[PDB]
């Protein structure tokens, strides 16, 4: 086996965990985007009483009740799962140290 | 009435009024630019002042004008002015340097520049093989002719220039074409994802335009192939008693030419490659005569006389001319042998080049 | 079948909308019904230029056979006899020969 | 066997995979042009382009061949000088 | 091999979109033709047991191609063949639509 | 002499502007990977204050 | 260490390498690499010429 | 005049308007330039001169 034919492979490998990485952080701002809309910080709820939207959560809602007290890394409830079939691990040095370190940093949301 | 097709052609087939009139006078006006290319010429080399070169030189002008003037209207005599233009072309910047070949660049170039002037602004056809045949054959006698006139030449590496670049356009002949054609070049994309967008309806809809001007020009191309392809087969051999790889090239180029007949397909094309033997036999016979042997040109015509027997056993005999009735051996070991050929001309063009004699 | 039309004897058949007079008919002219000429059947269109090299170029006659042999072994030999006519006579007036 | 990973490009989603903007050709889009080429060229001489014998390349490799000769011949010729 | 199937496909396709075609002609007829027909045995021809019945003509233009074309890929996005798949997706939108 | 001057400059000049990737990339001191041999490492993750 | 470690740590070098400057991380073509070899390949035709015209001195 | 017709043609200084062998070709001489620029210094400082 060449060692350019697994650098070519370890290139498309890391070209494919760019793209799940671009999508899990599309993910991300997602949850905090909803999160920033259900929870804004405590300087722009004196506008929210005047407007149309002061009392809106019901108790139908995931956000009811939920009293907001601060930012700290919310854990990504997406799952970011691996097929893990291969078994007796002895995988690609590079390709896999780029899959832990996706699946260690990312699953967390930031602040 | 039972015939009905005769009364059809008998509105056809109208009177004299003024349909042959136009006829005749672009007939005229061809006839008046060939005679005042060749009376001039002659006056030019024989014994002349300038008024030789002034008189090929203002005819040359005015066809050029005439040509790219009436386009818009005719479109028909337009393209046989633009036919007919490139032989006061020729002479005028053949004639107009002085000296003498140090002006026969300058005539490559200048029916050169012509063609490709002529050819861009064309509709589908008449843009035909007399346009891209003799760009190609221009630029082929300009470029052995860029190494005769700058450099010092043995007279021996003409022909084998004119013989390579035949061989080269020959060869790589329809991807030239192709490339010539300006075809809806292909979309292949990236690995990643930089999706193209579609070919419109209109550069799709023009493609039997393409395709007609891509057989235009790949007939050209094989044209122009054949004609430097016997300039320089009739210049490597017929100056006095040259050697037997000489012979060979001859031989060799001409062969080749009859064995590349049977890959392409279109039939002006597979006519002009069958031709180049018959040409070669012409052109060296009229070598061998205005070079004065008179001993092996009764010999050309004999091996013409050769190969029209070999034309009309091959006419009037349809089993020799049928590739169906010959053996899978006969056409594999064919194909192997019209392979080696020109496998085998660049080695020989090498040893009769010199270029195993200077090292 | 397909709606016919009168035809002057080589030309256009005739637009409906026009009359006898309005398009010039003459006592004793002669007239032939002939189809109208409406118009031409949907072009082909493909995009597999090799494809479209194969299928648009059809409209060539280009077929080989033996027929475009004779034609050539016909010009061959008339330029045999041309040519041989043209170096024997050349032969004879630029030397003094008897063959 | 070795259970190796074949070449993957999923969906973006995202506001950055619009943002490439380089020309960059790889092995593969050459060889595809090169079929591209020598299926066109052998669509308007051999006028059939099923592609199974190409003759067009049969002879541009001789002549090929004949120049690498050449080249072979110059270079033992020049070794015995 | 694969532009020979794709070549091959092609010639299916374009056999489909000409019957389609020769139905719609037959069906509806360029608005000249139509004053040869009450004469002859075509004129109160369309049964409401026919597929075309109180369907009017109103012009010439892209029928969608009633057949299928639909390619089974199953893959969950493997980057395909560079030169293959653009001759797909050249035949999936060009040969889909019928023209006038 | 001359010419070796003007060599030695312009092979500099290439050798600096051809590697002139690996060369930034080691200047700005870029957090440098830990790949982890193929036998029992563990592959570590990196603080949250160098990213 | 194994080969396929170095191999791993060539290959990460390279793409930073790509990344900084190509600015992109596909690695699909990597030009940067084509002039790292091609200067290399030069210094190789030089030192191969200089054997070669030092075994020639021993003819 | 280069940079001129480059800048108000806006055609011959995009890349994606050429054709997928002519720059393959563009970098086969970019390779083949800096590939043959130590030889041409090593027969100018004569360094073939000594051995």
């Amino acid at each position: 086996m060449r060692t350019e034919e697994v650098d070519a492979e370890r290139a498309d490998y890391l070209r494919y965990l760019s793209v799940v990485r671009d999508n899990v952080r599309a993910h991300a701002a997602e949850q905090r985007a909803a999160l920033e809309w259900s929870h804004p910080e405590p300087e722009v709820l004196a506008t929210i009483p005047g407007t149309r939207r002061q009392w809106e959560r019901d108790p139908r809602d995931r956000d009811f009740l939920v009293l907001r007290a601060g930012r700290h890394d919310v854990p990504l409830d997406a799952a970011l799962k691996v097929k893990d079939t291969a078994d007796e691990i002895d995988l690609e040095p590079v390709a896999h140290s780029a899959l832990r370190g996706l699946l260690d940093v990312q699953r967390t949301v930031r602040d | 009435i039972a015939d009905a097709a005769v009364i059809f052609s008998e509105a056809r087939r109208r009177q004299w009024g003024p349909t042959h009139i136009a006829r005749g006078a672009a007939l005229a006006l061809i006839g008046l630019i060939l005679v005042g290319t060749g009376l001039s010429v002659a006056h030019r080399v024989i014994t002349g002042d300038l008024l030789g070169q002034f008189i090929v030189s203002g005819i040359a002008l005015a066809t050029v004008i005439a040509a790219l003037a009436v386009r818009n209207r005719s479109a028909v005599l337009a393209t046989s002015l633009a036919v007919t233009a490139l032989v006061p072309v020729a002479a005028a910047f053949a004639l107009g340097v002085p000296g003498d070949a140090p002006n026969v660049l300058l005539a490559a170039a200048g029916v050169a520049a012509w063609s490709l002037i002529s050819m861009a602004g064309s509709p589908d056809d008449r843009g035909i093989a007399v346009f891209t045949a003799t760009a190609v054959t221009g630029v082929g006698v300009l470029l052995v002719a860029g190494a005769a006139s700058l450099w010092v030449i043995s007279s021996d590496v003409i022909g084998c220039a004119l013989v390579l670049l035949g061989l080269i356009v020959t060869v790589q002949a329809a991807q030239l074409s192709a490339m010539w054609a300006r075809f809806p070049l292909p979309v292949i994309p990236a690995p990643g994802d930089p999706t193209p967008a579609a070919r419109p309806l209109s550069v799709l809809a023009d493609l039997p335009r393409r395709v007609r001007v891509s057989q235009a020009h790949q007939t050209g191309v094989i044209a122009a192939g054949v004609l430097l392809g016997v300039a320089g087969s009739v210049a490597l051999v017929s100056s006095a008693n040259a050697s037997p790889w000489a012979w060979y090239i001859v031989v060799a180029a001409a062969a080749g030419a009859a064995l590349r007949a049977r890959v392409w397909d279109s039939a002006a094309c597979k006519a002009w490659l069958l031709g180049h033997s018959y040409l070669l036999a012409v052109a060296l016979l009229v070598a061998f005569v205005i070079g004065d042997r008179y001993q092996a040109a009764l010999w050309a015509l004999a091996a013409l006389a050769v190969l029209v027997l070999v034309w009309i056993v091959a006419a009037l005999n349809p089993k020799i001319a049928s590739p169906d009735t010959y053996s899978l051996p006969m056409r594999r070991m064919v194909g192997f042998l019209a392979t080696g050929l020109d496998a085998s001309l660049i080695p020989v063009m090498a040893l009769l080049v010199g270029l195993f004699s200077l090292v | 079948p397909v709606r016919l039309s009168l035809a002057p004897i080589g030309g256009a058949p005739f637009s409906l909308d026009a009359t006898l007079d309005t398009v010039g008919v003459v006592d004793g002219d002669l007239l032939a019904l002939q189809a109208v000429p409406s118009g031409p059947p949907a072009p082909r269109i493909v995009e597999d230029i090799a494809d479209a090299a194969v299928i648009f170029s059809e409209a060539r006659r280009r077929q080989w056979g033996p027929t475009h042999i004779a034609r050539g072994a016909a010009l061959a030999l008339i330029g045999l006899i041309l040519v041989g006519t043209g170096l024997s006579v050349a032969h004879r007036v630029i030397t003094g020969d008897l063959l | 066997d070795r259970r190796s990973f074949s070449s993957r490009t999923p969906v973006n989603e995202n506001p950055d995979g619009v943002q490439y903007r380089r020309g960059f050709v790889t092995r593969h889009q050459v060889s595809g042009w090169r079929f591209v080429m020598r299926r066109i060229a052998s669509g308007v001489a051999l006028h059939d382009t099923r592609m199974l014998v190409d003759p067009l390349r049969t002879q541009s490799r001789a002549v090929l061949t004949g120049a690498l000769i050449l080249v072979t011949g110059l270079v033992g010729c020049f070794i015995f000088s």
